[PDB]
């Protein structure tokens, strides 16, 4: 009746939540996301993680999804929570535009997500939201912008950010390497080669296990760009030879 | 710690316990000690007693 | 094991087990009875015994043998209350079937409508899973006659012979061998296996005032519940 | 449709919900806030910033309309739903009375937001405590407190967050009128009080004043630079 | 260490409105007198800062005109019953033309002091002493979490509510004066209280059948101490 | 224990423990018994007088549904009150729709599906009554009914719902059944209320009998109680 | 123990337990007495005061002309049954321009509190009444119980020590038909009185007296009127 | 009901979901089943059997169609898997009234996730027991993807479950190539299933659904019976 209640919305007598944590620290777990910018431009690696032999990829947009002309998003938690989200925030981009006649900016298109994630924690006992997301976009106000998401409807403005928890050290490789207004599109995309290349666990970072979807502004366009195979290990094997330049000192 | 042979009549017969003072047997023992000690003469002592139930 | 509620609500064992529904599984065994259903090449025979306790109890109030529409009859084991709500949502659907489609329902589609039901008590965890059983008879027009079983988790199928109640495992090992040795079935053919597996289990040999027969025919679909007399009739008559 | 109590009573005749959701703003970072006759001013603490990171989004101290200003503590996301809520309340207030809103019925409309919020059925109570700073017509410079039970007073020097109660204690021993003469002397008595809390290596403060006739003004790092550096210069003549 | 919130007790008695009386007792005290020649009413304010400033803090309200009230429990748990009080005086007065009385009150407002539940909460943290004037002279009542609704001479609730009124009975007659009874009541204010008597922890407010209009502040509140 | 509860749990063996229980607080109840003669019901209800307690006509088990329908109520006697406006509403609603009198068939169902529709849910609990439905017309006949808590209601000649359950019933089949006038029947139910239940416990009973069928013309009505009171007057002639 | 929590549930003995603690909640109230001639319906009631200056608390309510309760439990219950009772009568009042009998407004009664004793969620209403009324067969009283059952009582006391006025009215129950309305009432009065210690009584300032009859609207007194009943007594004996 | 809602399945303090996992656990003691693609069509394949010689195989089918191109089997549980079947009958009308024009493959399999993970948010109910197996042959390339309790989509090449479907996953791993023929992954959707299975293979055992580009075809028995010769 009401003893199989398991009470998700009363505080800890420690006073403080007990079940948000939960899911916040569960959200490090298997995923890693992140995105960069200093300059014009804005990019998103990703990580396949299975990427066994029987697969299809038939759709080309695994991890990143394009929910606006301006804006795509990367999701790290539960892949059916995923979907309950990215539904929504598509739809909340969509009658923005249907009562303005304008593309709606990227602050309060986090705003509207975050307010829904918060409510499903506080009145009924409801089970929350086991994602964390990223957010790239383009507006007329600021232009490109990063934020993070949290389980709890809690949000921010970064530069580098990250989500999964093997990330730690990425973010203290971040803190160790970062530019103030020196992004190229081969700066931050050699520099986010080398991030995933120490931080995962792949050795020698096999192609087909990484994700990269970049944002630029074309003339009134704002082509977002997702690049497909061989870039990549063109890209790799820059990288690999310039791991092998710089050791010849040593 | 009840021995029921000593509540035997021959060793032990009555009860009697102690229990907390009221008001006046709290404030009866703060004019015990306060009387051995320097305090101001014109301070009361059922207000203390007072903010002490138990 | 035992891991949060899932001896008391329907929910999910370690195992990968339930444990409310296969409890209701043996809800049946409580009631005490068994009943026979066995399919012939043209008819469908049921047959139930009953267990009068009390002569200041009548003889007409009792027997399980229900009609749901004209052509399709039914018996119901397990605790009698849960049988008879059972048998009121059967009635009910047969009859929407008329109205919304316009012809007569089939008895295998009755059997989808019921298991559904059944499904959702399953399903959601504040409500009680009915334990009773189920079979239909009845004649489909170029199909010939079915038999089916309705369970309180949710699943049906057809047979050819399939009793139920208290004892299946003695009832169900006599008719498979049965019909394995490839005999004929005709009418009193498929109504003497009724009886003399229901004989051979309960091992009695009765007189004709336990059990009722209702049998239902190509040539006459309409359900039919037979009279004591004629029950006497077919029971001599096998007798040699 | 949830019917299920959340708040009850306690055998000692005390709540356990409001008493929990307390410790939440205990654990929080520190605003104080002061007034005076004519200017206002409030600061915040415990920025703690990534330093390679945006920051126009982190600011904690807004205003729900041309009078009234916010600082709150606790969690931050139960705060945006405290303030989207009271900027329609004073907008609307707005439309039917013509006057902007004063400053003591934007605090009555929070407080019984709170209160009714705590009393209902199935609701996790609030977990934030704002300051609530601005002057009303006539003139008339005054801040108010909020309390996750829902009740508000008025005070003259508020502190909240992680150790309000030595910053209660340091405003404590300060109990000078002529502190709140001079307008910098306020700004840096705040200062003054933040450090006292804080690390405060001149880039974890944020103050902010209203000089009761124009919207409010975060104030330049350079010039918490300058208050501090005056501070400094102020203090070093112990001898 | 949870059981129902909506069940008796197998002596007879309930488990929650017991606990919500007691959680008056940590309360501020008030004290109410009744006297042919008005109602008066007293209260201690308990400012816990120099910083906060004490006028914020109120505990008497009035309701219409004529109709006073003493909060003591839980602040924001009286502001509902103060709001709907008022409201159903108004609607006495804008459907009849004439003034609720203070009785007639008191039984609009305890309905809703027992109806919670599920469909259709948590019963209220606060006692309540309501005291005006009406046709039948002056009147004080008193109400409780557990809508016990009744009629008292001279109540005092709060922390200090055994000790006074004890100290109460011991000197109270049928025949007492306005002054008098003011004067009596912070007597034992001051005697039950741990700050001491200024124009800034008490305050007092007196309904007559003449003034109804129940108005008392400093500077008088001052006299009233300096003479005594 | 653990599984008993709640309505919607099972056993770990498969039986409801709530049923279970409310079964014999029906139990512990006093004796009424129910007997058709061959043209008519008679009703008999033992009825406690503790000291004074009440009047002389007090809370009578013996309600009154329909015009041609009765009641012998015992158990929980507040839950009896209810279903007597229960089944009362039933058959109002059965003239309004159709216009003739209501059948005692259906009055046995429409009550005890609402009786086994509590026996499902966590919210509400099992009823604790037990109850007789007695009627005559001219053309069915007399007809007898029987519910319990389950929900379980079919057809007798002669029940007895209490504590002198298995004690009563006894001596009703060592009667006859369709050799009998009901107004033979009325003393002959007299005795076996005198017979049962000596006074060791209780003092004081009364005896409430009523009485429908071919002489009242279909209307149920009390008997003539304290007009002739042939009963007592024969019942107290059983000394030895 | 875990089975005396909830309403819903049953016991292993068969009794449930809820009902049995609010028949406790009655006997915790005062006490108060029923009775009946060929013509009157007089009840007496027993007042309680909280404090020395406090006024005491009032037992007996008007409800219609002819019909007027007492009261044995909670107050908020109390008022709650009130507010039900009143309503019930005025739209037979308005529908039909009759007055209710109160054999069939009773029915009403325990058909209400029936409700809360089966759902989840509920208490039953821990109060207890005595009904006296009058209509076209005569005077009549009813008491009830939280457990939903009224009785066609001709003497009855509910409340605290209710057992001696019991007793009292057992060995009188037979001079109640012959009497008018002052050895009617002076009957009555002596029946709480063997619910009081032996220092203290009926001082017209805890007792009430309702009487509704055949000419006769039904009608309170207290503290001024029954100083006029309150006269041909005696003390109890020692 | 009453108004109750609250969901019972909430994070573990490891933070996992554990009635979920609790879910797949009767999925993989279910009856095994195998589906390969092989870019002409996609061949279905369950195992059926029958605990007596007293069933009949013409009354429950696995292989179920959809649309009219669109088939669908499962290996999990039995009365949950024909609820969430009548619920994708009636989600394809919707999109063929408003369209007017058959359902895209991927499009449903979007629909029938959504349903089943809001499904199990939701208070007072257990997830499903049912993984599925949907394929379709839309827009020239044919596609198979494979549902979950937990409400999550995939795209296989070739995948199977139900019990010892790691033993499947190695041997479709050797097996399957870049491509085939419908035929030839008919003989492999046999050998794969002749993995677990016992003595009699009739055509009766098995139970076989194809999707040709000209539409979904089941198969009766009588080929199942011709092709079951030199099997595997």
């Amino acid at each position: 009746s009401r003893r199989y209640d398991s009470r998700t919305t009363i505080f800890s007598p420690e006073g403080r939540l007990y079940q948000v944590e939960y899911a916040m620290e569960a959200i490090g777990h298997a995923g890693t996301c992140l995105g960069i910018l200093a300059n014009d431009g804005v990019l998103l690696a990703a990580e396949r993680r299975n990427i066994h032999k029987l697969l299809d990829e038939v759709f080309f947009s695994e991890k990143i999804y394009k929910l606006n002309e301006d804006m795509a998003c990367s999701v790290a938690g539960i892949t059916s929570d995923a979907n309950v989200l990215t539904n929504e925030l598509r739809l909340i981009a969509q009658r923005y535009l249907l009562q303005y006649q304008e593309p709606i900016p990227c602050e309060q298109l986090v705003t509207a997500l975050c307010d829904i994630k918060q409510a499903y924690t506080q009145f009924g006992g409801k089970r929350p939201f086991g994602v964390s997301l990223l957010y790239i976009g383009w507006d007329k106000h600021y232009g490109f912008q990063l934020y993070q998401s949290d389980p709890s409807g809690n949000y921010g403005g970064w530069k580098a950010t990250c989500i999964g928890n093997n990330s730690a050290a990425a973010v203290s490789m971040l803190k160790q390497d970062y530019k103030e207004g020196e992004m190229t599109l081969k700066s931050a995309l050699a520099l986010a080669i080398k991030v995933l290349n120490k931080t995962m666990d792949v050795s020698k970072l096999s192609a087909e296990k990484v994700e990269i979807a970049t944002l630029t502004r074309e003339n009134g366009k704002t082509v977002i760009r997702v690049l497909k195979q061989k870039e990549v290990e063109q890209l790799i094997k820059k990288h690999e030879e310039e791991e092998a330049k710089a050791e010849r000192e040593k | 710690t009840l021995d029921p042979a000593l509540m035997r009549p021959g060793r032990l017969d009555r009860k009697i316990e102690f229990s907390l003072p009221d008001l006046e047997g709290r404030t009866h023992i703060f004019k015990i000690h306060a009387r051995s000690m320097s305090v101001e003469r014109d301070i009361r002592f059922e207000l203390l007693a007072r903010l002490c139930p138990n | 094991s035992s891991a949060g509620f899932d001896r008391h609500i329907t929910i999910f064992s370690p195992e990968g087990r339930l444990y409310q529904v296969e409890y209701a599984f043996k809800a049946i065994n409580q009631g005490g009875l068994t009943s026979v259903a066995v399919r012939g090449k043209d008819c469908a025979v049921i047959v139930t015994q009953k267990k009068v306790p009390d002569k200041l109890l009548d003889s007409s109030t009792v027997t399980h043998l229900f009609k749901i529409t004209e052509n399709i009859g039914c018996v119901m084991t397990g605790m009698t209350a849960d049988s008879r709500s059972q048998v009121q949502r059967a009635r009910y659907e047969a009859a929407n079937w008329k109205y919304k489609y316009g012809y007569e329902i089939p008895v295998d589609m009755l059997c989808k409508r019921i298991a559904d039901i059944s499904q959702v008590y399953t399903q959601n965890a504040e409500m009680r899973p009915l334990g009773c059983c189920m079979i239909l008879i009845g004649i489909d027009e170029e199909q010939g006659p079915q038999v089916y079983k309705c369970d309180p988790a949710g699943y049906y199928c057809g047979f050819k012979a399939t009793a139920a109640g208290v004892k299946q495992t003695e009832s169900t090992s006599f008719l498979e061998k049965k019909v394995k040795k490839k005999f004929d079935w005709t009418f009193e053919q498929t109504v003497e296996t009724a009886i003399t597996c229901l004989s051979t289990v309960l091992s009695i040999d009765f007189k004709p005032s336990e059990i009722e027969v209702g049998v239902v025919t190509v040539e006459n679909p309409k359900f039919r519940i037979l009279t004591e007399a004629e029950i006497d009739a077919h029971l001599v008559a096998l007798a040699e | 449709s949830y019917d299920r109590a959340i708040t009850v009573f306690s055998p000692d005749g005390h709540l356990f919900q409001v008493e929990y959701a307390q410790e939440a703003v205990k654990k929080g970072s520190t605003a104080v806030g002061v007034r005076g006759r004519d200017i206002v001013v409030l600061g915040v603490e415990k920025k703690s910033v990534a330093k390679l990171q945006d920051e126009r989004t982190v600011r904690k101290i807004c205003a729900l309309d041309d009078n009234v200003c916010m600082a709150f503590a606790g969690l931050t996301a139960d705060a945006r739903i405290v303030i989207n809520r009271a900027r329609v309340e004073c907008q609307s207030h707005r439309l039917t009375v013509e006057d902007p809103v004063t400053v003591e019925y934007i605090t009555r409309y929070i407080a019984s937001l709170k209160q009714r919020y705590t009393q209902s059925n199935g609701r996790r109570p609030f977990g934030i405590s704002a300051l609530i700073v601005g002057f009303d017509f006539d003139g008339t410079p005054r801040l108010y407190q909020t309390d996750p039970s829902g009740t508000y007073h008025a005070w003259k020097a508020n502190a909240i967050g992680r150790g309000a109660k030595s910053v209660r204690e340091f405003l404590e021993k300060n109990y000078t009128d002529e502190a709140i003469e001079t307008d910098d002397l306020t700004i840096k008595l705040v200062i003054k009080a933040l450090l006292e809390v804080v690390q405060s290596g001149g880039k974890n403060i944020e103050l902010a004043v209203m000089r009761r006739d124009q919207s409010l003004k975060i104030l330049n790092p350079e010039e918490i630079e300058k208050y501090v550096a005056e501070i400094e210069k102020e203090k070093e003549e112990n001898e | 260490y949870d059981r129902g919130v909506n069940t008796f007790s197998p002596e007879g008695r309930l488990f929650q409105v017991e606990y919500a009386i007691e959680a008056i007792k940590l309360g501020s005290t008030a004290i109410g007198i009744q006297t042919s020649e008005g109602v008066c009413l007293a209260v201690e304010k308990r400012i816990t800062s120099p910083l906060m400033e004490p006028s914020s803090i109120e505990k008497i309200v009035e309701i219409d005109a004529h109709i006073g009230c003493a909060m003591s429990g839980l602040i924001a748990d009286a502001k509902t019953l103060i709001d709907k009080a008022r409201v159903e005086t108004q609607n006495h007065w804008f459907t009849y033309n004439e003034t609720m009385t203070v009785e007639s009150v008191t039984q609009a407002v305890s309905n809703l002091a027992l109806q919670f539940g599920e469909e259709d909460s948590r019963p209220f943290g606060v006692a309540l002493l309501f005291g005006g004037v009406d046709e039948k002279g002056p009147q004080l009542f008193h109400m409780d979490p557990s809508g016990t609704f009744v009629q008292c001479d001279a109540r005092a609730i709060g922390s200090a509510s055994e000790g006074a009124q004890s100290s109460l009975q011991e000197v109270y007659h049928k025949s007492m004066t306005l002054k008098e009874a003011i004067k009596s009541s912070l007597i034992i204010l001051k005697q039950v209280m741990e700050e001491k008597l200024n124009a800034t922890n008490i305050e007092l407010a007196t309904v007559q059948p003449g003034q109804n209009f129940h108005m008392f502040t400093k500077e008088e509140l001052e006299e009233v101490i300096k003479d005594i | 224990t653990g599984y008993d509860l709640s309505a919607s749990t099972f056993s770990p063996d498969g039986r409801v423990f709530q049923v279970e229980y409310a079964m014999k607080a029906v139990e512990n109840s006093s004796t009424a018994i129910g007997i058709r003669c061959k043209d008519g019901v008679v009703f008999g209800v033992e009825k406690l007088v503790l000291s004074k307690l009440y009047e002389e006509g007090s809370n009578k088990r013996l309600f009154n549904v329909d015009r041609h329908v009765g009641m012998a109520v015992a158990g929980l006697l507040a839950d009896a009150r209810s279903l007597a406006d229960i089944a009362r509403e039933e058959a109002s609603n059965f003239r309004s729709n159709f216009g003739y009198n209501i059948p005692l068939k259906h009055l046995a169902d429409r009550v005890a599906m609402y009786v086994h529709a509590y026996t499902l849910y966590s919210a509400v609990r099992p009823f604790g009554c037990s109850f007789m439905l007695g009627s005559y017309s001219v053309n069915d006949g007399a007809q007898l009914y029987m519910i319990d808590p389950s929900g379980v209601s079919y057809g007798y000649w002669g029940c007895a719902i209490g504590k002198a359950r298995q004690a009563a019933k006894t001596e009703i089949e060592k009667l006859q059944m369709k050799e009998m006038t009901c107004r033979d029947i009325v003393k002959e139910v007299a005795k076996i209320i005198y017979i049962v239940h000596d006074e060791v416990k209780d003092k004081a009973f009364e005896l409430e009998l009523s009485w429908v069928g071919e002489l009242t013309n279909g209307r149920h009505e009390i008997v003539p109680k304290d007009i002739r009171e042939e009963a007592e007057k024969y019942a107290k002639e059983s000394l030895k | 123990n875990q089975y005396d929590n909830d309403v819903t549930v049953w016991s292993p003995q068969g009794r449930i337990h809820q009902i049995e603690y609010a028949m406790e909640a009655v006997k915790q109230g005062s006490a108060t007495v029923g009775l009946k001639s060929k013509t009157h319906a007089v009840l007496v009631a027993l007042k309680r005061a909280q404090s020395e200056l406090a006024a005491h608390q009032k037992k007996i309510l008007h409800v219609d002309n002819h019909i007027g309760i007492s009261i044995a439990g909670l107050t908020a219950d109390a008022r709650l049954l009130c507010n039900f009772m009143r309503q019930e009568c005025l739209d037979s009042r308005f529908v039909f321009d009759r007055p209710l009998p109160v054999s069939r407004l009773v029915s009403l009664i325990g058909s209400k509190t029936q409700i809360p004793t089966q759902r989840y969620g509920r208490r039953p209403y821990g109060v207890g009444l005595l009904i006296a009324g009058y209509d076209d067969m005569g005077p009549h009283i009813f008491q009830t119980c939280p457990s939903a059952n009224y009785f066609d009582c001709r003497a009855m006391s509910i409340g605290a020590r209710s057992q001696s006025a019991r007793t009292y009215l057992e060995r009188h129950m037979s001079e109640f038909m012959e009497c008018n309305l002052n050895e009617l009432v002076k009957h009555g009065l002596r029946a709480l009185r063997e619910t009081l210690p032996a220092e203290q009584d009926l001082t017209t300032k805890n007792v009430s007296i309702g009487i509704v009859g055949k000419d006769l609207e039904f009608t309170i007194y207290d503290d001024d009127d029954v100083s006029p009943f309150l006269e041909g007594l005696e003390e109890r004996p020692q | 009901e009453r108004g109750y809602s609250f969901s019972l399945t909430t994070f573990s303090p490891s933070g996992k979901l554990v009635q979920i996992e609790y879910a797949l656990a009767a999925v993989a003691g279910g009856a095994p089943s195998v589906g390969i693609k092989a870019a002409n069509g996609v061949v279905l394949a369950t195992e059926k059997k029958q605990k007596s010689i007293l069933y009949d195989e013409r009354s429950v089918h696995k292989v179920e169609p959809i649309t009219k191109h669109i088939g669908l089997v499962y290996s999990g549980m039995g009365p949950d898997y024909r609820v969430l079947v009548h619920r994708a009958r009636k989600l394809a009308q919707q999109y063929y009234l408003v369209y007017q024009e058959p359902i895209p493959t991927a499009q449903l399999v979007q629909r029938v996730a959504s349903v089943m993970q809001e499904y199990t948010q939701s208070g007072g109910v257990r997830p499903f027991g049912v993984s599925l197996l949907i394929c379709g042959w839309n827009e020239g390339r044919p596609y198979l993807f494979q549902s979950d309790p937990s409400g999550a989509y995939f795209a296989w090449k070739a995948t199977a479950m139900g019990k010892n479907y790691v033993n499947g996953k190695t041997f479709l791993e050797k097996r399957y190539n870049e491509d085939l023929e419908l035929e030839d992954a008919i003989h492999t959707a046999i050998l794969t299933l002749k993995e677990s299975f016992e003595g009699q293979m009739t055509e009766d055992n098995i139970e076989v659904g194809i999707c040709n580009e000209a539409g979904f075809r089941r198969l009766t028995p009588t080929e199942v019976k011709d092709y079951l010769a030199a099997i595997a």
